RNA sequence: AGGGGUGAAAUUCCAAUCGAAAUCCGUGAUAGCUGGUUCUCGUCGAAAUAGCUUUAAGGCUAGCGUGAGAUCACAAAUAAGUGGAGGUAAAGCUACUGAAUGUAUGAUGGCGCCACCUAGGCGUACUGAAUACAAUUAAACUCUGAAUGCCAUUUAUUUUAUUCUCGCAGUCAGACAGUGGGGGAUAAGCUUCAUUGUCAAGAGGGGAAGAGCCCAGAUCAUUAAAUAAGGUCCCCAAAAUAUACUAAGUGGAAAAGGAUGUGAAAGUGCUAAAACAGCAAGGAUGUUGGCUUAGAAGCAGCCAUCGUUUAAAGAGUGCGUAACAGCUCACUUGUCGAGUGUUUUUGCGCCGAAGAUGUAACGGGGCUAAGUAUAUUACCGAAUUUAUGGAUAAGAUUUAUAUC
RNA sequence: GGACUGUUUAACUAAAACACAACUCUAUGCCAAACCGUAAGGUGAUGUAUAUGGGGUGACACCUGCCCAGUGCUGGAAGGU
RNA sequence: AGCGAAAUUCCUAGUCGGGUAAAUUCCGUCCCGCUUGAAUGGUGUAACCAUCUCUUGACUGUCUCGGCUAUAGACUCGGUG
RNA sequence: CGGUCGCCUCCUAAAAGGUAACGGAGGCGUACAAAGGUACCUUCAGUACGGUUGGAAAUCGUAUGUAGAGUGUAAUGGUGUAAGGGUGCUUGACUGUGAGACAUACAGGUCGAACAGGUGAGAAAUCAGGUCAUAGUGAUCCGGUGGUCCAGUAUGGAAUGGCCAUCGCUCAACGGAUAAAAGCUACUCCGGGGAUAACAGGCUGAUACUGCCCAAGAGUUCAUAUCGACGGCAGUGUUUGGCACCUCGAUGUCGACUCAUCUCAUCCUCGAGCUGAAGCAGGUUCGAAGGGUUCGGCUGUUCGCCGAUUAAAGAGAUACGUGAGUUGGGUUCAAACCGUCGUGAGACAGGUUGGUCCCUAUCUAUUGUGCCCGUAGGAAGAUUGAAGAGUGUUGCUUCUAGUA
RNA sequence: UUUGGUGCCCAUGUCGCUGUGGAAACACCUGGUUCCAUUUCGAACCCAGCAGUUAAGCACAGUGGAGCCGAAUGUAGCUGUUUCAGUGAGAAUAGGAAAGCACCAAGC
RNA sequence: CCGCCCGUCAAACUAGUUAAGUCGUAACAAGG
RNA sequence: GGUUCCAUGGUGUAGUGGAUAACAUAUCUCCCUGUCACGGAGGGGUUGCGGGUUCGAUUCCCGUUGGAACCGCCA
RNA sequence: GCAUCUUUAGCUCAGUUGGUAGAGCAAAUGACUCUUAAUCAUUGGGUCGGGGGUUCGAGCCCCUCAAGAUGCACCA
RNA sequence: CCGAUAAGG
């Protein structure tokens, strides 16, 4: 579970997700990439899931690196409460993912393996994933 | 049922100060009139200009005032008052 | 005998009435709360906002209306140009503050193994300061950084008022739609703001039916004409040509995901020195390699992932055998004589798709166009505009009570 | 559950509620305390502590423990206000 | 002290035994009694109650399960309304 | 009930100003005779090197470093020759004023050129009407204190006032009702509100339930016979919830009885695919709503546990169907007691005993039965059948056959 | 024109490296007895003189190392109407860059 | 007498019985 | 669900308005006794976690754990 | 039901929040005594309940099971 | 003031 150590403020607003692609748009670590074509907020739950996903479908040499990172914290008021009476506390981290964005990339094992990884790795994401390669 | 609901601690604000300019560039103006209330020297007084006990900005002629930009990489604003000039 | 009586006590009873009788008087008590308030025409026409309030269903002042007067330009509006203030959208984090990914050099500790009881040393499954390279995040981060909007001025045009003074108000429960946000869960026909509009206080046409969406603003009469949004098989006024697509009644409601549905395009491989599929044949030897496993030895985990002959053959393609074995395939050759294979971007479609009276997710009948996309020329369509006439308000020429 | 017989909300509650015989505490020496009134006057009572008024408990049987810090009540020398 | 899942027990339809083919009610007992308890009394108690609660014999249309008969209505005619 | 009530700083606040929420973070009800005024001089923190005590870090010297230092304070803005540090002299932390502006409903607040008097620093120019700036504050009335060129109720005084300065309010509910003020009402009453809750409806679908997508794994081996993690996407309105749009000139709210109707996400019966399906009996999925889907003990109960049967004892909707159809056991009137809270009157989704359920059906809907008229001459008979309604459940034994 | 002083500017003006220079001037320098001064030091400030001096500073030429500036194209955001026309950033880049504008005194 | 010995509590078996359990020291001397 | 209190040695509790932490029991050593208990002498041992303010935090401030005490109603 | 916790040598329990485990009893062994008790030393003894997954590495972190216990509904 | 002394021999 990818957590900041600490945050200046518990409560921030919320970072929209609508727009187009500001940084981590081509693939600069790897050579195969899982790009996004719907923002959206996904959870460090969610990373988990898909990185736990493409280290049990890796081999023994492959190399892989995640971009996004939940920085941005949201809260949930609890249940049964009438509004008012302030904002609820944080619950869960979520990264900020729009339109374009790579958040995962894989290299070093063979071209089938990578394209079967990045597919099991945005299954389980609700994004809509694409796979890109990095230009020469 | 209502289950209770927590309490807000935070709900408390000041007075908005009507800061900012008062009179834009190429105005005329009379001396003794405000140009530009600031909390810190955000624009500097240049000629025929005054400085107060709260930083205020105001005229000491009769003139047109002037915005300069100046200081290093240009950052610092300054303000002056242009005399009428008319001179015949 | 009533701010009293009586009460084996219940707030019992005290003339069908008792948390304190009945009747008259003060009295027409008071009510920031409901309800009601009676003839007509013409001109104009709001607000549901700010501050204060023992204030929140009320009140005062300001804001918005109306009547009278003044200000002619230096006042106020509509366009073009110019100057300036700002720190938002965006972007960036070697330009700071936090958060934060990988690589390389690496303080640091953990971890050891020694010597030494204290000064330490050699490697660290690993933690990770600082630096370099590459990449990230932010309402309360900024080395930067607009547009719009705002202020002022210049020019052109328009109005005597959006400016000043006086008289009389009403309003202080707002609603929805688009856009930028906060709270909520990127839920609410939710709640709270900023801005553009409508309704409130506004009919007509479209939306099948709808206060707030679109087109617009109703003085009265006309069985006149041209149009806006929207539409032209029938209901229901009005259309035809031409080119393609869909086979789902899709149209005529939906996601993650799945599929030899179909059309278009751009590349690449082979092919009449024979393509692909299928059919007919072979499809091997060391060997069943060796550890390993009761055993594996073409098909348990391994040690890996051999080499020759040869057209081809794999420590095998599976099934399968305790294991081999065996059937059989990947691979090569032959009958075969016209198309096959793959990648990428797109248009329209299929499944995913289950609720309670009755077709019931086109308004209905129906429609393979009467569906979708494109081009040309038309038409219908409002209380809009024009045309004829009647009524009326304010400004002008002017005084006939005439024309604008 | 109430000891019992009884009484109670006329006209939604008859009961475990009220009352009852019994127990205890307290005040009261008589022009008594208490009570109606403003007072006179009167009830108590033409009664006299084996009597009267009030608080609590409620046949009968066995029991009723600790605390006098706070409050209430009674008494108290002086001293302070 | 006495009593105790109580007209008191939240957890709790507490554990166990009895009553029933089967028992959130009932009876006895157990006791972390959240918060029982001694004159706002504690524990027992023969008789009594148009009191509350549980088991049971006889008894029956309460019910399995509904059916028949007679009157007064309802229904029809005349009058008031 | 909890929290807040005045002022100041940042964000939300959408690059002028302004802009709300029981939105997100913090402070203030001061401090300084120097931290004021003036003249002069002077300029970081940190780090590197070198040095007794002295140490990672006291002080010294040199260099580097462009602000991470300081500026009394909560933040923001400003400021590195400054507004920061030191020294000398001083008290302008003056008197009477004040053109012109900012912002404002008012009351109040903020800046200020310049004039006269007399001073402080400085050679002079110049600066000084409190501090780098924004919080550090409270009206009126009443009374007290100091000064005073005013009044002194026939006159002279005095008393008592007047003017200026000043003092007494966590009047903090901070534009302050009065100098002085807490609770219960189930014994209650009045004026109003769907401006505002409890039942039901409406919107939402967080939660709940049903389903699907990926495949880690479990499963003599084997993801997909049967399960299915970590994750994701939907459907229903079906539990707990959110909003407060309809109803407070009344929409009767739990359970039970009677009558049932509808949906399918199917409990039985009916058909089929797969199976880790030998047979019997099962598991899962698909199709299917015609019919059926029991009686009892305890509890008001829905629910629930238990008993005995059945082929089965399904999940929901219909104002959690049904009181102008029944009941009133429960909740919730007045009575009474127990435990607990309160000093108390009283109170408890704590417990217990008792306790009024009205209406003759006008319209429509429905079950039956009639009159009139039409069906084109009238009447009496017998028919076809457009559109319909009713029923549809299933078990046991024997044989087939102890055969497959 | 060059040197010296100064104002305006506020890195395309800086930091640094390599060399050259002084006639006059600028500077170090020579001393603290005078005016003046050290929170202690004639270091600094202030005096009165130019013996020595080109290390410094200062002034010239080179140096693209660090720092700074930065075109055109394209793109993100905006305004309208479109689903296209303007407006146009930030980042990155070719590259520029060894300051510039005036006044005064001296030999020129 | 560094003798003897009593009564609660705790454990087991059937108030008793139990080799080495806990709190005291009541009785046997003038047992203090 | 909300609100108030507490966390100090091995165990039970005080203090600190920032500069400092004690009491009792318990523990250890030594007298003591035939021995032991009791007794006598001496010795020793402390702020829940975090994070801010200050030159300095147990104390001051905000959060996070654990243990308690109060409330959670009107329909 | 749900959410929550626990399963650790023969028994009762700490483990530390990732480098693979001890404490106290019980047992045994000695020492010790005439011999025991007691005491004292020493001491063997673990499938961290079963599997999966993360990690270079799981008693330790996340899931599913097996057995119990908690707190929230035997509809306010 | 003044208490105790494991079992079988
Ligand atoms: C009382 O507690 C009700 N609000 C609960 C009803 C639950 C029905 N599933
Ligand atoms: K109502
Ligand atoms: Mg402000
Ligand atoms: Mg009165
Ligand atoms: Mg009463
Ligand atoms: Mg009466
Ligand atoms: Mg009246
Ligand atoms: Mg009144
Ligand atoms: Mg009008
Ligand atoms: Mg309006
Ligand atoms: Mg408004
Ligand atoms: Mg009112
Ligand atoms: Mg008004
Ligand atoms: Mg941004
Ligand atoms: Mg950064
Ligand atoms: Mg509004
Ligand atoms: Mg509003
Ligand atoms: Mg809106
Ligand atoms: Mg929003
Ligand atoms: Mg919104
Ligand atoms: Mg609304
Ligand atoms: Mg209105
Ligand atoms: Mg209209
Ligand atoms: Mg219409
Ligand atoms: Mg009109
Ligand atoms: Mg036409
Ligand atoms: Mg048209
Ligand atoms: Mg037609
Ligand atoms: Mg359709
Ligand atoms: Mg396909
Ligand atoms: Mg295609
Ligand atoms: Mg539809
Ligand atoms: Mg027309
Ligand atoms: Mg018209
Ligand atoms: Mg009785
Ligand atoms: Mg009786
Ligand atoms: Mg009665
Ligand atoms: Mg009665
Ligand atoms: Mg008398
Ligand atoms: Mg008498
Ligand atoms: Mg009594
Ligand atoms: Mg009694
Ligand atoms: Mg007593
Ligand atoms: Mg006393
Ligand atoms: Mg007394
Ligand atoms: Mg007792
Ligand atoms: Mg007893
Ligand atoms: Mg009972
Ligand atoms: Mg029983
Ligand atoms: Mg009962
Ligand atoms: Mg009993
Ligand atoms: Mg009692
Ligand atoms: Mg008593
Ligand atoms: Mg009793
Ligand atoms: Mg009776
Ligand atoms: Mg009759
Ligand atoms: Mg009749
Ligand atoms: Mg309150
Ligand atoms: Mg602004
Ligand atoms: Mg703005
Ligand atoms: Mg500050
Ligand atoms: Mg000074
Ligand atoms: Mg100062
Ligand atoms: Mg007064
Ligand atoms: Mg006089
Ligand atoms: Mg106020
Ligand atoms: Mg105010
Ligand atoms: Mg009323
Ligand atoms: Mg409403
Ligand atoms: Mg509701
Ligand atoms: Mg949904
Ligand atoms: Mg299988
Ligand atoms: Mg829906
Ligand atoms: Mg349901
Ligand atoms: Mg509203
Ligand atoms: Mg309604
Ligand atoms: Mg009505
Ligand atoms: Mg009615
Ligand atoms: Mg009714
Ligand atoms: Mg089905
Ligand atoms: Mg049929
Ligand atoms: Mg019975
Ligand atoms: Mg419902
Ligand atoms: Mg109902
Ligand atoms: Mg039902
Ligand atoms: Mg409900
Ligand atoms: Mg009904
Ligand atoms: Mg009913
Ligand atoms: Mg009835
Ligand atoms: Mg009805
Ligand atoms: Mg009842
Ligand atoms: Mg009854
Ligand atoms: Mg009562
Ligand atoms: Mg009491
Ligand atoms: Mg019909
Ligand atoms: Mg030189
Ligand atoms: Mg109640
Ligand atoms: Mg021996």
């Amino acid at each position: 579970m990818l957590q900041p150590k600490r945050t200046k403020y518990r409560k921030p607003h919320n970072v929209s997700y609508e727009g187009k692609a500001k940084g981590n748009s081509y693939v600069a670590f790897g050579e195969y990439g899982l790009v996004a074509t719907k923002g959206n907020w996904i959870d460090a739950r969610a990373i988990e899931s898909a990185r736990i996903a493409i280290s049990k479908c890796l081999g023994k040499t492959g190399k892989m690196w995640i971009r996004i990172f939940p920085h941005m914290s949201k809260t949930k008021k609890p249940l049964e409460v009438r509004m008012g009476s302030g904002k609820g506390n944080p619950e869960f981290w979520v990264a900020v993912v729009k339109q374009g964005t790579v958040m995962f990339e894989v290299a070093n094992i063979p071209e089938s393996q990578m394209i079967k990884a990045l597919t099991r790795a945005g299954h389980k994401l609700p994004v809509t994933w694409k796979i890109l390669k990095r230009e020469e | 049922s209502k289950k209770g609901v927590g309490s807000t601690k935070n709900g408390r604000d000041s007075h908005a100060k009507r800061l900012g300019a008062k009179k834009a560039d190429g105005q005329m103006i009379r001396t003794g009139q405000i140009i530009y209330r600031q909390r810190g020297t955000r624009v500097y007084p240049g000629v025929n200009v005054g400085l107060g006990s709260d930083d205020t900005l105001f005229a000491l002629s009769d003139g047109l005032v002037k915005y300069q930009k100046f200081g290093p990489k240009q950052g610092k604003t300054r303000v002056s008052v242009v005399k009428h000039k008319l001179d015949a």
